């Protein structure tokens, strides 16, 4: 039951991982930190899906 | 026209075989010996194969208004001669155990070879009739050879009444066409009024009995169970091989066969022949009835090529190569069945349940039956696949989608019973001319394998023969 | 040059094993091992000597080595063997699986053993010939002649003619379900060639000129369905996969190694090579049906895997779940997705082969096939269940195994092209865990008193452990370090994708 | 509900229909020779009818 429940969370975790590569390209944390505001001049609505599902 | 030496060289196949009947009949009346009669008959048929080279020295020409000699007829005469050669070599081991009068067999097979090599050469509707009946009278009488059993006579009588009935339908159709047309010559015919078409349908009935088509196939099980296995070699291969040539030539030459009214009817017969063969063929546990069931489906594949003879010139060689492959497959399979009956044994006990084992009894002979039985189906490395491949190509070429689909689904249905017999020869077990009979079927096994893997040389022969 | 020889060694070895059957009985085992060693030598020589890191945009025709020979000149049918980069991965995989097949059959003497091995080399050589095939008829002939000798394997070696369940259901469904669709794709080949013959006026059966043949819309769609039907009965797709569990549960597990690890490869090879480039607009229209069938296959195979009580049918129903990822990968417009399918596909073979070898190994240890009958064998076996735990672990997406990087780059590319069908697809990993744990707990976790026969257990020999150790270490290096084979396949995958992109 | 596999069974119905239809065709054969000749007449009837509708 722990194994099933932790893999449900890991599916939820990998969902945000797909979205971050689709939106910001690089998955390194720091390069992500000063790449996130550069790519987000126009659209922001989909980042809540990334971050809520990351959460 | 009169007789010229060109006509005699053209007629040389019909002549050598006829001289053989006379010499065989004189030899029978002189000594009544099995060894001398077998030797004399096989020498004449081998002399007919040698003389095929000499008619190849002659070109495409006529002998009489009854016959036309082309290179197409050269190949069909060859198919019939090897089947006659095949049936005498399979009959000597079966007839050594026969009680008496063991010498009339070769005389009747020789008459049937005359009939076969007369339907190869055809140009007039009467030659069509002189050929059908010359071959039937030995097939009237040879399925009734060894009438001492309770089923050979049964088989002979069923085939006798039905074959006379088909000949009466063919003759009545043959005249109802000639009422419209001024001549019965194939070419001169058709020079779409209903009487000519109605006469044509009657000839289809009289021809589709012997070609084992869908509403006339009822004889093909019973006589194949009843007849001797040496007779079944000739009855499966030579008769229908010779008969298919004349029915193809009638539609090629006659302008009435160009019309779609006859084309639709023959296509439906071909459609139903494949289906009504390959569905009732599954349940059989008898090898002779099993081969008789497959014969109906093989003649159906020939028809789905013949319907598209008039669309594209590839149908000529397609029919020719499937006939060559079909000859070799059935001769090997029926030779193994006859080679299991090395004595007369009264009634031979052959069945699919009787063929458990047979690899630890006789391993070489089981391999021949398996190779030929896989060649009947459509498995590659066998000549049947190349023949199957051309009939699919012909149906694709002529946009006969229902017919080519029938071949595939008929192949899909018919794979099942061929494979059981192939594996049933691997379950747990329950004289000089005999070695010669083994050599004939083993020679055919080598040929079907090398012409399945390497099929070009047979195509070169076929395009050499086709005009 | 090397290609005629590399498809012929399997057939030459079958002739020689059966020749030396009269000389001896311990010969064909040792003959067969060396002959498959020569097969991998030529395959690995092409990997090393060839320019595997070649130009990514050198067109659709690109081949490290190429053979041409006239076979039937009337239709232009030629022996057009030609090896690409991804085709070379397929050849090296089947050479390795052939070594495993001939190693698992070691110490297996019978009434006849040369017959078994000539058939064994014949079927493995048939798969090699499909993998090297550019001419359509040569491709079809090889596709259909690797299919006949397995029937004799399931028939005469499924069990030695004692029970009739090893032929009339298992082997017969295996044979018919493949051959009817093989004839379907043959008439598909012929309809394509005839429309090309109307267009140009030459009877050709070659892939390069049939690649760009002009066809009107609404015509090539039917031919694409005709190709896909034969390519959907060989790899397990949703409507037609009933042959797979019966075939794997009855054949000997060496025949099952051939039936699972490498016969499942050739259909997705053909979807990448022969179906996608020939029919770009038909495949673009057919794409969403392929995605729906792919997601249905993953969920369906896992449920049927969870619900089953035996082991051979259990791993046989993992395979149908695995191939759904591959089908969705192929029917998308992404280069990364295709390169994920290749690594997932090689790992699929390597993760099914070890399990089947070990399931057959466990049966001959205990003489009992039902999984729920045993339980708690860990205190008895010393190396089987520990190695089996990692192979069940490698089945699902566990990193350090090749399956994780495989399935998961497909998902990256799949979400790149289309969101909603991918977000459904990812949940098969949770279902992959449940049938993986079901196998592990029902077989090995528990008490040995679940079965009376679980109280006297044999030992494990050295060579089986050697060939299990090689697969587990080989599969771990593919999971940790998959770069070398991705650099190999990049250009072949790239031109297929560029043609699928540019031709639409 | 998935203890037995549904789609394997529901695509076996071609074999079910073929075997049952094949059994019906075998039962259609009789062995009495009068109906064989009736088959010949009824083939002639349908061939002439199928030719006269063309």
């Amino acid at each position: 039951k722990a194994f099933v429940v932790t893999r449900v969370g890991d599916v939820f975790l990998a969902f945000a991982l797909f979205i971050l590569y689709n939106e910001l390209g690089t998955l390194n944390f720091r390069e992500m930190v000063e790449l996130a505001p550069a790519h987000f001049a126009d659209g922001n609505n989909m980042l809540m899906w990334a971050t809520l599902m990351l959460l | 026209m009169t007789i010229t030496p060109q006509n005699l060289i053209a007629l040389l196949p019909l002549l050598i075989v006829g001289l053989t009947v006379v010499v065989v009949m004189l030899s029978i009346a002189w000594r009544r010996n099995h060894f001398l009669n077998a030797t004399l008959s096989v020498i004449g048929l081998n002399a007919a194969l040698v003389s095929l080279w000499f008619v190849g020295q002659a070109g495409a020409m006529d002998v009489t208004p009854l016959m036309r000699v082309d290179g197409f007829a050269m190949l069909y005469t060859g198919l019939v001669l090897l089947a006659s050669l095949a049936t005498c070599t399979f009959a000597y081991p079966w007839l050594e155990g026969y009680n008496d009068n063991k010498d009339e067999f070769y005389l009747l097979v020789l008459i049937a070879a005359l009939g076969g090599i007369l339907l190869a050469n055809a140009n007039h509707l009467a030659s069509l009739f002189l050929g059908i009946e010359l071959i039937s009278l030995p097939l009237f009488g040879l399925v009734g050879y060894a009438f001492r059993q309770k089923r050979s006579l049964e088989a002979s009588i069923k085939y006798t009444i039905l074959s006379a009935a088909a000949s009466s339908f063919l003759l009545f159709g043959m005249a109802l066409v000639y009422a419209q047309s001024g001549d019965l010559s194939f070419v001169a015919l058709g020079k779409n009024e209903p009487l000519l078409l109605a006469g044509f349908g009657l000839m289809i009935v009289g021809l589709g009995f012997k070609l084992s088509l869908v509403p006339f196939h009822l004889w093909t099980p019973d006589v194949y169970q009843g007849a001797p296995a040496p007779v079944s070699t000739f009855l499966a291969t030579a008769s229908k091989i010779a008969i298919f040539g004349v029915v193809m030539r009638l539609f090629l030459y006659a302008p009435v066969g160009d019309s779609e009214a006859i084309r639709v009817v023959l296509a439906i017969i071909a459609f139903a022949s494949i289906i009504f063969g390959n569905l009732m063929a599954l349940s059989q546990t008898n090898i002779k009835r099993l081969l008789g069931y497959s014969s109906i489906s093989h003649l159906g594949y020939l028809l789905v090529a013949l319907i598209a003879l008039q669309t594209g010139e590839m149908s000529m060689e397609a029919v020719g190569v499937y006939l060559a492959g079909y000859l070799f497959s059935s001769l090997g399979a029926f030779g193994v069945v006859s080679l299991m009956s090395s004595p007369y044994r009264g009634p031979d006990a052959d069945s699919l349940f009787s063929y458990r084992g047979l690899f630890w009894h006789r391993p070489i002979l089981a391999a021949v039956m398996t190779v030929m039985m896989l060649s009947l189906a459509g498995i590659p490395m066998t000549l049947g696949f190349i023949g199957k491949f051309y009939v699919l190509a012909v149906g694709v070429q002529a946009h006969l989608w229902w017919l080519v689909g029938a071949v595939v689904v008929g192949s899909a249905i018919g794979l099942y019973y061929y494979l059981r017999v192939a594996v049933s020869l691997y379950l747990h077990a329950p004289n000089w001319q005999y070695s010669a009979g083994g050599i004939v079927v083993l020679i055919s096994a080598l040929l079907v394998l090398v012409l399945g893997v390497w099929p070009q040389p047979l195509i070169s022969i076929v395009r050499l023969a086709m005009p | 040059m090397l290609l005629p020889w590399l498809i012929l060694i399997p057939f030459i070895g079958g002739f020689l094993c059966w020749q030396t059957e009269r000389f001896g009985v311990k010969v064909p085992r040792w003959i067969a091992l060396i002959t498959m060693g020569l097969t991998l030598a030529l395959s690995l020589q092409l990997w090393l000597q060839g320019g595997y890191s070649l130009t990514q945009s050198a067109g659709i025709p690109q081949w490290q080595s190429e053979f041409d020979m006239p076979w039937i000149p009337r239709f232009g049918i030629s022996i057009h063997l030609a090896i690409d980069g991804l085709s070379l991965l397929m050849v090296v995989l089947t050479g390795l699986l052939g070594v495993l097949a001939v190693l698992c059959s070691w110490k297996e003497i019978e009434k006849y053993q040369g017959f078994f091995h000539l058939n064994l080399m014949w079927i493995l050589g048939g798969v090699i010939g499909v993998f090297l095939a550019i001419d359509m008829f040569l491709f079809f002939f090889f596709w259909e002649m690797m299919l006949v000798p397995m029937y004799f394997l399931i028939a005469l070696w499924g069990h030695k003619a004692s029970d009739g369940k090893t032929r009339i259901t298992a082997a017969t469904k295996f044979f018919i379900y493949t051959q009817a669709s093989g004839l379907v794709m043959l008439i598909a080949i012929l309809a394509l060639v005839f429309v090309h013959y109307n267009a140009t006026g030459v009877w050709t059966f070659n892939y390069e000129e049939l690649l760009n043949t002009p066809m009107s819309s609404g015509v090539e769609y039917l031919l694409m369905l005709g190709f896909f039907i034969a390519f959907a009965v060989k790899m397990p797709v949703v409507p037609l996969h009933g042959w797979l569990p019966d075939a794997h549960s009855q054949a000997p597990t060496a025949g099952s190694v051939d039936l699972a690890g490498i016969l499942l490869k050739t259909a997705a090879y053909g979807l990448l090579r022969f179906s996608l480039p020939l029919f770009p607009n038909a495949s673009a229209e057919f794409a969403p049906i392929a995605m729906w069938l792919g997601v249905i296959g993953i969920f369906y195979g896992a449920w049927m895997a969870f619900a089953q009580t035996d082991i051979k049918r259990l791993i046989a129903y993992t395979s149908v779940s695995h191939m759904g990822f591959v089908l969705i990968a192929i029917y998308t417009g992404s280069q990364l997705a295709y390169q994920g399918a290749v690594i997932q596909m090689i790992a699929h073979g390597l993760s099914a082969a070890g399990l089947f070898i070990l399931c057959g190994q466990l049966y001959e240890r205990i003489h009992t096939r039902d999984m729920r009958m045993m339980g708690g064998l860990w205190s008895k076996m010393k190396w089987l269940p520990a190695l089996s735990l990692f192979f069940a672990v490698a089945t699902l997406g566990m990193p350090g195994t090749g399956n994780f990087v495989g399935e998961f780059m497909i998902l990256f590319g799949s979400f790149q092209v289309v969101p909603v069908i991918t977000v459904i697809s990812t949940f098969g990993l949770v279902f992959a865990s449940v049938y993986s744990l079901a196998m592990l707990h029902r077989a090995y976790f528990g008490k040995a008193k679940s079965q009376i026969a679980s109280q006297e257990l044999p030992g494990m020999s050295l060579r089986e452990l050697f060939m299990i150790l090689l697969l587990v270490v080989l599969l771990v290096l593919l999971g940790f370090y998959p770069q070398p084979i991705l650099d190999t396949s990049h250009s072949a995958i790239g031109n297929i994708q560029q043609w699928f992109v540019n031709s639409v | 509900l998935l203890k037995r596999d549904p789609l394997n069974s529901m695509m076996n119905i071609p074999a079910v229909l073929s075997r049952f239809a094949g059994k019906g065709l075998l039962l259609s054969e009789n062995g009495y020779l009068r109906w064989y000749v009736a088959s010949m007449s009824i083939g002639a009837v349908v061939v002439l009818a199928l030719l006269m509708v063309l």
